[PDB]
This record gives C-alpha cells, structure tokens and sequence, in this order.
C-alpha cells in the first residue's frame, strides 16, 4: 500500500501521537481519587517497538499495548473517605509532573522531526515522476 | 487487527461511563 | 556541498557540550562532586589544494578540582579534606580509587564504607569493632569507644589513607571514582603512599563545585552557536538544490 | 539526550523537597530523627578515550545524571520536655523500646509517650503492647519508672513500692539501617540486624528519665537553607530543559 | 554550588549553638555547684586560588 | 551495518525493561546526523534524476541524427 | 536485497 | 445523525 518511507514516517507520527495522548491523559488525572469502579488511576506508559518487517534491516515504530505503571501508589491519610483502607490511606495516582512535561516536549519534537522528513522526501517523490515524461 | 487496517465491520460505540453500572 | 557536514559536526558537538553541562548541573547537590570541563577542539582536515575545512570535536579535559562549600553537620563521621586532597577507597573492581566524598558510613559488621566502597587504611580496608562510636582525628586517625564503657577506654584503631594529587594526575573513571593517569602512574607509582601534610576536618561535608554562572553562560552560548550552525546548514541546503536542479 | 539528564535532576530536587517537607511536618513529633537525602551520579559514558600525550587532555566523556541512593537519619540525642504525666519516659542514649505489632512481628520505637490499656498493660499511643510486658494493678496510687527501667507501683495502705518489671531496651550495631514502618516505628533490616536486648544502663543501653519526652531532631534553619538551594537548583534544571527544547525546535523548523 | 549559603548556614549554626549554651547557663542558676559553659567557635579550612 | 556508538543509558529502574542496575539502553541515533543524511540523500537523488533526464534527451536527439 | 528502497511498496504485504 | 462537534460531545456526561 504505502511507500516504505511513507509507512515509516506515518507510523512514527502515529506513535508520537499515542505517546502524547498518554502523557495528556496522565496529566489530566494527576489528582483523581477514584475511577468509575472504585480503584485509583494508574499512570499509563507506552512502549515503542520497531516494526521490523524484513529481517533486521529497517522498519517503523509500532506500539504493542499501553501498560499500567508499577510504582508505589501515593498514600494520603484521609480516614473519612469511603475509599480509605483499614489504616485509612486513600490511594492517589503515581503520576509525576516533570516526567510528563518532558515526555510531551520530546513527543512533540519527534513528531515535528518526522513531519520535516516527510516534507523533505515529498519534493523528491514528485520530481521522480518527471523522469518518464 | 493492526491500527490502520481494513475490516468489514464498524467499530463498536465509544461509551465512557462516569459510574459503574 | 560539504560545508553542511562541517556545520552538522558543529551542531552535534554543541549538543554533546550541552549534555555535559546538563549532567554537571544535575549534580549540584551531589556530595563531593567534581565538575567535568568542556572544550571544543578544532580538527583541521589535511589534503589538497587549499585547506579550508576545519571541523569541531567536543572534549572533556579532565575535571574541576576547586573545592565546594562545607556544610557543618554535627556528626563525627562526615569529614572534609584539604584542598587537592583525596580519600582512598577500594574501587568496585578490586582496584584503588580516590574521592572527595567524606560521608563515611558503617555497617552492622563494623566496616567503613563510602558510597558502599570500603575505605582503604594503612593495612588494607579499615574495619571498626562491631557497634562502636567512632571519632576521626584531624590527620586521619580513627578512635573507637564502645557504647557504655569507661570513656577512659577510647583507643585509636587505624589511620585513613589521605593522598595528594592535582587535576593533571587524576582522571575520572566510568564508575565515578578518580584514578591516576598513565603519565602520572609512570612517575608517582601504581599506588600513592599516604601524604602526612593533609589536614582533615571532622563534622563537615563537602558539596559539589558546579558554578551556576558558568553553566548558564555555557547554555546561552550553546543555544546561539546551534542557531548559527542551523543557519549555515539552511544556506548550504538551498544553494545545492538550485545548482543541480538548474545546471543539469 | 539532555532532556533525560535535566529531568533526572528535577526528580532529585523534588525528592529532596519531599524529604524536607516530611522533616518540617514532623517538628512536634516526639522522638523523631531527621531525614537527610544524599544523591549519586549514575554511570559515566566514555565516547572516545584520551590519546597518547603543551596541550589539553582531549577526550569526550559524558555523564548521565543524578539518582537518589538512600536517605539516612541522624541518630543524635534530642532534647527533653517536661510533661508531668508519669507514663512518659525519655532515653539518654542509643536504645529503642521493643513493641509487638498486631500481626505478631516486633518493631522498635523511641517515642516514650505511653499509656495503659483496659486490662493494665503498658501500650503506645497506637495501642501496641510494649515488650517485655508490664501489668499494673488497679490500686496504683503512683507509678515510678526507674533509671534502670524498673517499674514500681505504690499500693494503698503500704510502706514499700511493689516491683513489676524491667523495661528492656533493644540496642542495634547500626542504628541508621533501621527501616521506617511509618507510625513512629522502626523494623530491623539486614543492615541493622542482631537486635541486642539489654537492661538500660548495661551493654551501652541508655538510661530512662521518667516524666520527660524526647523532642524531634529536626534543625529548622538548615531545612530552610536546603529549600532555598533546592528551589534554585530546580530553576537551573528547568532552564537547562528550556535550552535543549529551543535547540531541537530550531533543528526541526530548519 | 551557591556557596555563600553554606557559609551563612555555618554562621547560623554557630549562633544557634551559642544561644543553646547561653540558655543552659541561664537555666541552671539555682543548681548547687554548676559551672558556666562557654562555646569556642573557630573557623574551617580556607580554599586557595592559584595566582599565575 | 550497526552504527558504532555507545548505547544511550537512561536511569529508569521502574520501566519493565531494565538492566541489573536499572540502565535502560536506548538507540544511539544522532538526530542531526540523520536529518543531514536525509537532506543529502534527497539532493543526490535529484541530481541523478537530472542526469537521467538530460541523457534521455540526448539519446532522442542522437536518434534524430540525419533526419 | 536485505534493505528495501524508500520508494518501494510497503515490504509488509 | 451526528451531534454537536468538539467541546460538548467530548465531555463526560451521564446518558439521558
């Protein structure tokens, strides 16, 4: 379907968009006490894999799944909350602020770099077709 | 399967409830 | 067509210098830290016929040996060395290393450690009797008093190995410890003997010696240099396009 | 890139900020040891080795960042405050009261503010029993906790105090290695093993002053200076983050 | 790194120790056979800058 | 061939992928080098296209030698 | 061969 | 039958 460069750069754009979405969702839920069921929000992470279609030669980036972080959930002593345990510590998400801003900046700069790569390739693509005519 | 493939079936509706039903 | 590569080298080495500066700034609170110096060396390309192309290579020429500021903590085991003085520890790979971190800790078995590295004293790593109160003198001498036992029963146990070495004789290893350079090893020997002229203060910890003014100036300079290199790259990138697309 | 390095720097200063906030929140807690955070730089990266040697020693060696290794508590004797309550005792020296947790494992504490439960029994403010236990009869006109941990009770219509039990103190070889359970409790670790029980005054155990409570070890001005430097280092690292972003942005807009 | 802070911190600590000693001396006026304490403050190591 | 450069070490001992000491290994890609390589490849490509175009024009003109 | 060209159809068929 | 675009339809609201 897609040309190889198109597929690689578009996969890069989609992967960076997914990472930015995960960062934004984490930054929104930084102060959430409960979900829809009664469990604390867990910071999400996105794992980049190389989609090496040929044997070890090249390939874009794919995202296998969005994993839930395994870090000590923040404990805040609020015994009056219905979600407090026997000891009374309500669970707050493990979303760090600085890491998510850094992730947003890095995802934006990778997105823009891949956009520039596509823009650069495009002129050569259109100029290839003048070879025959 | 892969995001961006072609299927003959529409995706299910995107519901996001606020409380558990 | 090859000036783009000169400018790209300049920009990449500016990125490397910025990485060094950021790593230095991240350790503004690291106890007993030595900042890594940075310098852009110029490499002139040899050849024919008119030598015009000279590239940039980032380098880290040793480290900074200016002492930092001593925090006075009312603890007998935190020590600070004299200027250009080093505490000796047994390195990770069974070797010898030198450091400024005077945050000496003790274990349940009684051995002294620095960052987990056992400290080396006169006769091999120093071991203190189990569960004793320890005082460090002003010349490396270590005294141990058992808890609850006539304070007339305080006796020295050993002496720390304190050495003297300058920046030219010292190179940082990848594990954070400092070692002798080969040219210094050839003259001063494989192992440095204790230097008796170094005084050590007990109860004060030496912090890092990164200078904020130099770091901020370096960051500004790196940003501006990177912008100039990008302009050069852009200028070269338009000309080549026009040239080929037209002279075909 | 430099983004990760400066982000690690920001994470370290926030950690230090959290440590300082914890120290400042526990100013009025009885028997609190101040927490001090130390940091270590991670593995240095060597890119090209120095050549064979005037000039400057060439060689690109780039660092990685900063990580927090372990936060240590300063075991220094705090001050004593006078609370006329006869159940409170302060320790003069390195010793910890041993306590049974409800699950059945033993923890160690220094807060000497005690009470007595419904059936006698000396307990902490959280209700945990203080071992080896002391049962008190209900005609205790006055209770005296001696220098050697002796718990004597005065009975009505009698001329001599009645001995009950000795408050055995647990002494450790490395006090700084104890793990903080949270609610004014420490648990032994591999770095603080071999809990040595002893009568106070023997084997280095500290003496007991009855009617006094040990104040927190937290020095106040030191924490404020720490906060000032933490804020300034955080601002410097944020400036480094802003500088790297600007450069990569120029690269992209090329 | 900041420096002038870590010097003023030592200044504050020295004054705090002096005030603690003074408070101890004042609190024990009524004790029989008590001896006044005086704290001796005296500076740390100097760093020496090369002068080519 | 695999590029010769030290693998970029990142301290994240919370990510499921890690090292013995939590040193996540990230690729050694130098972004500036790759962008410059892309630009250079595009320019060389376009130059070769011009070569092909003018060569085909000359072949046609040669085919119109005597006519 | 091992590397497909940039202007080739997605290797993934 | 698509509804309002953008802000109103991208906010969590109870069904009615």
């Amino acid at each position: 379907a897609l040309l190889n460069i198109f597929d690689i750069a578009g996969s890069a754009l989609a992967a960076q968009s997914k990472r930015l979405n995960v960062a934004a969702s984490n930054l929104a839920n930084a102060d959430s006490v409960t979900g829809p069921d009664g469990q604390p929000y867990r910071a999400k992470q996105v794992v980049f894999q190389v989609d090496a279609a040929p044997g070890q030669a090249t390939g874009g980036v794919k995202v296998a799944s969005v994993i839930e972080s395994q870090a000590p959930e923040k404990l805040v002593y609020e015994p009056g909350n219905p979600l407090a345990d026997a000891n009374g510590y309500v669970k707050m998400p493990n979303v760090d602020v600085v890491g998510e801003m850094v992730n947003t900046m890095s995802a934006s700069r990778s997105y823009q770099a891949n956009i520039e790569v596509l823009n650069t390739v495009k002129s050569m693509m259109l100029k290839t077709l003048t070879l025959g005519q | 399967g892969v995001p961006g493939a072609l299927s003959n079936q529409p995706a299910p509706p995107n519901e996001a409830p606020i409380a558990t039903p | 067509d090859h000036a783009i590569y000169t400018a790209m080298g300049a920009a990449s080495q500016t990125l490397n210098q910025q990485a060094v500066t950021a790593s230095n700034l991240a350790n503004a609170s690291t106890p007993g830290f030595r900042a890594q110096l940075n310098a852009l060396r110029a490499v002139p390309v040899d050849g024919l016929s008119l030598a015009t192309r000279t590239l940039v290579t980032a380098s880290t020429p040793g480290a900074d040996m200016t002492p930092g500021q001593l925090d006075y903590t009312s603890r007998p085991l935190d020590v600070a060395l004299q200027q250009d003085g080093w505490l000796v520890v047994q390195a990770a790979d069974g070797a010898e290393g030198y450091t400024r971190n005077g945050n000496i800790q003790v274990g349940p078995t009684g051995q002294l450690t620095i960052q987990g590295h056992p400290v080396i004293g006169e006769g091999g790593p120093i071991t203190v009797p189990e569960g004793s109160e320890i005082t460090i003198a002003a010349d490396g001498t270590i005294s141990a008093l058992n808890p609850g036992d006539p304070p007339n029963t305080v006796a020295p146990v050993g002496r720390l190995k304190l050495v003297k070495a300058e920046g030219n004789e010292v190179q940082r290893s990848d594990d954070g410890l400092f070692r002798l350079t080969a040219e210094a090893q050839a003259e001063r020997g494989a192992v440095l003997a204790a230097d008796p002229s170094i005084r050590i203060m007990s109860g004060v910890l030496e912090g890092s010696n990164v200078k904020p003014v130099e770091a901020m100036t370096d960051m500004i300079a790196n940003a501006r240099r990177f912008e100039m290199q990008m302009k050069v790259i852009t200028s070269v990138d338009e000309n080549e396009g026009r040239a080929n697309q037209l002279l075909s | 890139s430099s983004l990760w390095i400066a982000k690690t720097g920001l994470d370290a200063q926030q950690t230090n900020m959290d440590v300082i906030a914890n120290n400042l929140a526990n100013v009025s807690t009885n028997g609190f040891k101040r927490q001090r955070a130390v940091f270590e730089d991670l593995l240095y990266q060597t890119i090209r080795q120095p050549g064979a040697q005037t000039t400057l020693p060439s060689g690109l060696q780039i660092g990685t960042g900063v990580r927090p290794v372990a936060t240590e508590r300063l075991h220094s004797q705090g001050n004593l405050s006078q609370t006329n309550n006869s159940k409170d005792v302060a320790i003069k020296g390195q010793g910890f009261f041993q306590v049974m947790l409800p699950d059945g494992t033993s923890a160690y504490t220094r807060d000497g503010s005690f009470q007595v439960d419904q059936n006698g029994q000396l307990v902490t403010a959280g209700g945990f029993q203080v071992q080896p236990a002391i049962t008190i009869p209900a005609n205790a006109l006055s209770i005296t906790i001696g220098r050697d941990g002796v718990v004597s009770v005065t009975q009505q219509g009698q001329a001599a105090p009645v001995q009950v039990g000795q408050l055995n103190l647990t002494t450790f070889m490395n006090d700084t290695g104890l793990e903080s359970i949270g609610e004014n409790l420490y648990i032994e670790t591999q770095s603080s093993g071999a809990p040595n029980e002893s009568t106070p005054g023997l084997n280095g155990a500290g003496l007991l002053y009855q009617g006094y409570v040990e104040t927190s070890n937290v020095n106040v001005a030191e924490e404020l200076v720490n906060m000032i430097q933490v804020q300034r280092a955080y601002e410097i690292n944020s400036k480094a983050v802003s500088t790297t972003d600007q450069m990569l942005q120029k690269l992209t807009q090329l | 790194m900041i420096s002038s802070l870590w010097i003023a911190k030592t200044g504050l600590d020295a004054q705090q120790t002096n005030m603690d000693v003074i408070a101890n001396n004042l609190a024990n006026v009524s004790t029989n056979g008590f001896k006044r304490q005086r704290a001796v403050f005296e500076d740390l190591l100097y760093q020496t800058i090369r002068q080519p």
